[PDB]
């Protein structure tokens, strides 16, 4: 089992790497787009809530 | 609209009604684990008297036992399952304490069955199996228990000790020793709220389904005595 | 002695790759925003009927029918909203450790102590395939389609299966461990599991290698499942912390822990954005967090036994939870 | 100065009992065959507490029945009602803790939640049944000078009875449960000493007080409690001008304090001390 596991490290360390900024950045503003419709996140009225 | 939500309840009412039926059940059976170290005779045990499952019968309780022989593992993660069982049945070959040693390996697995974070109110059945053989080679000269067990040097039969009828004394020993290694990791660390019960097993014993019996019936009757405070 | 020095060099490459990626962390970021403050959350409904502690649970994508499983040896089918049971099936082994809900809506699958997987047709209830060739006890399984599955087993294998043919079309080795759970990816492109050796792993469902692997933890990994967006995972493992992984930076961001909880960790989940993560502990209760800064937001209390199942609706609208008390609640 | 104990006594009884009745309602983790029982037990002592003692209190301190005579008959029927029922209720108890302890594989079959109802109403109805319907009906009435004067004033409110009522009252209402009480745990104790033998058999090397004690307890608060009443009941109607009826009063309000004591004897579990907990606090 000597030789599988250095070709599959072989395999995935030749990848290429973004900069944890942008990836933090791409998490937030997804956050921020998505969160006006977040029923639990935002608390919804009794008249749209089907389970009251 | 009106009649949907009719049919709803008519389909509930009829299911609740095989709940109930199913519960009588559920709660009149007694669900047991069967464990073994490995090479211990245990099939021989459970023929005598994936997952394979057996139920039997005995005075009008019906018992229901498990046997687990599709998870071969050292580590067992599947054991957490196990923690409403009534009872959990050990079997060891109690001959085994110089071939590869077996009977350390046992009392390791049994240290860590007792310790248990899930496993702490459930009470153990230890079955000593293989009695005969291990009679034969303890008289035979060829083997001596001191060279395996070093604690046996200095260890003496105690006094309130039941032996057998013509018994030589030199088994009886061997017989005892054994089971205080048990015993002492069972008492070690038990907080009052779950026993072992072990006992001495042949090939040839025909009492192995009595013996079970009327351990769950002393669990049982144990677990009541605690819950109300009277023991 | 060769192939041990140059694996050794290899993963010294890579822990030294990732390292100079790290230029700020992700509370860094995300130091300059406001909190969501406190979350309170009162129970809506309790369903009953269950004879024994529950393992399983799967929403429907309907968001309004879930299936539950339980060790007495049943699988309910319920109706959230006039909390009314529509099904029951009997199973033929005890022993239940997993269950899935087929996105049409048509089919159940089951799994457990047996080595077995069973797929259940609703419309028609009876069993109508039987998946075997698993060596060990099944953990999680979830329906790519309706004509396929992939299941993760205690063996150290997964595999992808063909119902009707009912053989594996491929499987996937590289675990050294149980493998405890598994999560499919928004597209169903790619899955990750989370095994006993504390590493998590990114598959490829059509070509069958692996990608990446996460090695954050220090103790078997219990649950994990995808960000909405689909580039980042969290799991949770039995030491009481949860780690944030990104996929694209191949390495973790934040951490989730506190020191006056010491328990196991055996589920978490997402919410409709992403702002927050449930997980549910051993401490008989469930915690809300903030997935951007770390801090804990509310407290789901009211079980009496530890919690084993959690679950979100797929429009964000309500929260089940079950646990060895043998009841599901649901929160809003 | 008797106020004030009066009041407490009160107050004692009122307070356990409605935090039992709650903690019981409240929680689901307590529903259980036992603690209807228990249940049925809280609610007859908080009748107890909530109606008899306040008017014997008042009708002591103001040395006049200010109601009607109708009151009086009303209150003398519910007192002998909530004192049958509530004795009655631990013969049940006790009937049951022997079931679970000396039959372990039959007992979840030998009760139900269903069984458990029947027998509450069961027992609500034989109390009811000697306490309204002998008083109402006028059969339990002396014919004796001062009985008649008592009877007809409207100010005088008292106790006076024939034999046959005094008798079968007694018996029905103590007597009857005592000795299957005594039985029922004589046995239990038997069965506790056999098992701890048998564990000191087995292990005994390597590593009675508490049965004794718990037994104890029980038994013993009830029948101080009880006891000296239910003797003078009988003794002050074979023969006449023997029991003075302060001393008559003073073994009754004995007796009826015990209704206070009950929650400290048959709840003391440790889920009852977690809920309480919560509860309060
Ligand atoms: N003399 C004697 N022989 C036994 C006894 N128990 C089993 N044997 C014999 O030993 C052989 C091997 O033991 P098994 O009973 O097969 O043990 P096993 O089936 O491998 O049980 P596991 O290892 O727990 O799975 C059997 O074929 C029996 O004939 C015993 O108690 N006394
Ligand atoms: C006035 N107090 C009464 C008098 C007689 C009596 C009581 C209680 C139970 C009985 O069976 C009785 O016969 C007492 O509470």
């Amino acid at each position: 089992q000597a030789r599988k596991l250095v070709e599959q490290l072989k395999m995935e360390a030749n990848i290429d790497r973004i900069k944890v900024s942008k990836a933090a950045a791409d998490l937030m503003a997804y956050c921020e787009a998505h969160a006006k419709e977040d029923p639990l996140l935002t608390p919804v009225p009794a008249s749209e809530n089907p389970f009251r | 609209q009106r009649n949907e939500e009719k049919a709803q309840r008519e389909a509930n009412k009829k299911i609740e009604k095989q709940l109930q039926k199913d519960k009588q059940v559920y709660r009149a059976t007694h669900r047991l684990l069967l464990l073994g170290a490995g090479e211990s005779g245990k099939s021989t045990i459970v023929k005598q008297m994936g997952i394979f499952e057996t139920k039997f019968q005995v005075d009008k309780v019906n018992f229901h036992m498990f046997d687990v022989g599709g998870q071969r593992d050292e580590r067992r993660k599947w054991i957490q399952c196990f923690n409403d069982v009534t009872a959990i049945i050990f079997v060891v070959a109690s001959s085994s304490y110089n071939m590869v040693n077996r009977l350390q390996e046992a009392l390791n697995l049994f240290k860590s069955i007792w310790n248990n974070r899930w496993l702490r109110t459930i009470s153990v059945i230890l079955f000593l199996n293989k009695q005969d053989l291990l009679a034969e080679k303890v008289l035979a000269g060829k083997s001596k228990i001191e060279d395996y067990f070093p604690e046996f040097a200095r260890y003496t039969t105690p006094e309130d000790a039941t032996p057998e009828p013509g018994e030589d004394p030199r088994v009886t020993r061997a017989k005892y020793f054994i089971r205080d290694e048990f015993l002492r990791i069972s008492t070690a660390s038990g907080d009052g709220r779950h026993y072992c019960y072990p006992h001495f097993t042949c090939a040839v014993d025909t009492e192995n389904i009595r013996r079970v019996f009327n351990d769950c019936r002393d669990i049982i009757q144990r677990m009541h005595l605690r819950q109300y405070e009277l023991l | 002695d060769q192939l041990r020095q140059e694996a050794e060099q290899l993963k010294n490459q890579i822990r030294d790759a990732r390292k100079a990626c790290a230029d700020a962390t992700l509370s860094q970021i995300t130091n300059n925003i406001d909190p969501v403050g406190r979350i309170q959350m009162r129970t809506r409904r309790t369903l009953r009927g269950h004879l024994a502690k529950i393992y399983a649970m799967h929403w429907g994508t309907d968001s309004r029918l879930l299936v539950s499983a339980s060790q007495d040896g049943k699988l309910i089918i319920w109706d959230s909203y006039t909390t009314n049971k529509v099904h029951a099936i009997p199973l033929r082994s005890s022993w239940v450790m997993t269950c899935a809900y087929a996105p049409s809506g048509n089919y159940v699958a089951c799994g457990g102590l047996d080595n077995i997987c069973s797929i259940y047709n609703l419309k028609t209830v009876r069993v109508s395939r039987e998946l075997a060739g698993h060596t060990g006890y099944l953990s999680c399984c979830r329906f790519l389609d309706d004509n396929q599955i992939v299941t993760s087993s205690g063996d150290t294998t997964c595999a992808l299966w063909d119902i009707e043919t009912g053989q594996q079309t491929t499987t996937f080795t590289g675990h050294t461990g149980d493998v405890m759970s598994l999560s499919l990816a928004p597209d169903t492109r790619l899955f990750v599991s989370g095994a006993c050796d504390a590493s998590a792993k990114l598959w490829d469902v059509r070509e069958g290698m692996c990608r990446q692997t996460f090695t954050g933890h220090e103790s078997d990994i219990n649950a994990i499942c995808f960000f909405p967006n689909g580039n980042a995972f969290a799991t949770g493992s039995d030491d009481a912390t949860c780690r944030l992984f990104d996929l694209r930076a191949d390495q973790e961001l934040m951490t989730y822990s506190h020191d006056n909880i010491i328990c196991g960790i055996t589920s978490v989940s997402f919410s409709k954005s992403g702002r927050l993560l449930l997980a549910g502990y051993d401490d008989f209760n469930c915690n809300v967090w903030d997935a951007l800064k770390a801090d804990r937001a509310g407290v789901l209390a009211g079980h009496d036994n530890r919690v084993s199942c959690l679950g979100v609706t797929d429009d964000g609208m309500a929260v089940a939870t079950g646990s060895w008390d043998s009841f599901l609640k649901i929160w809003n | 100065g008797m106020g004030i104990v009066m009041s407490l006594i009160v107050l004692a009884i009122v307070f356990g009992n409605v935090l039992v009745i709650t903690a019981i309602a409240k929680f689901e983790r307590l529903q259980t065959v036992t603690n209807y029982f228990i249940t049925s037990l809280a609610c007859a002592d908080l009748v107890m507490g909530l109606a008899v003692v306040p008017f014997g209190a008042a009708h002591i301190l103001t040395k006049t029945w200010t109601f009607g005579n109708f009151w009086c008959e009303f209150w003398t029927s519910i007192d002998v009602l909530c004192v049958t029922a509530s004795i009655e209720t631990l013969c049940v108890i006790a009937v049951d803790r022997y079931f679970a302890i000396t039959s372990p594989f039959k007992y979840q079959s030998l009760l139900t939640k269903n069984k458990a109802r029947v027998i509450i109403l069961m027992v609500w109805i034989v109390s009811g049944l000697t306490s309204f319907l002998p008083i109402q009906m006028h059969w339990y009435r002396a014919t004796h000078q001062e009985a008649i004067n008592c009877y007809a004033e409207e100010t005088c409110c008292d106790f006076f009875t024939n034999q046959a009522y005094a008798i079968a009252s007694s018996i029905v209402s103590f007597y009857v449960p005592l000795v299957i009480m005594v039985f029922v745990y004589s046995r239990v104790f038997q069965e506790a000493k056999r098992q701890l033998q048998k564990i000191d058999k087995s292990e005994g090397r390597f590593h009675e007080h508490k049965a004794l004690k718990t037994l104890g307890i029980i038994m013993g608060t009830f029948t101080l409690c009880w006891l000296p009443f239910f003797i003078v009941n009988i003794v002050h109607v074979i023969q006449d001008n023997l029991i003075r009826k302060e001393v008559y009063i003073l073994l009754n309000w004995i007796g009826y304090v015990n209704s206070g004591f009950n929650p400290l004897i048959y709840c003391r579990s440790p889920d009852f001390r977690i809920a309480f907990q919560e509860l309060l606090c």
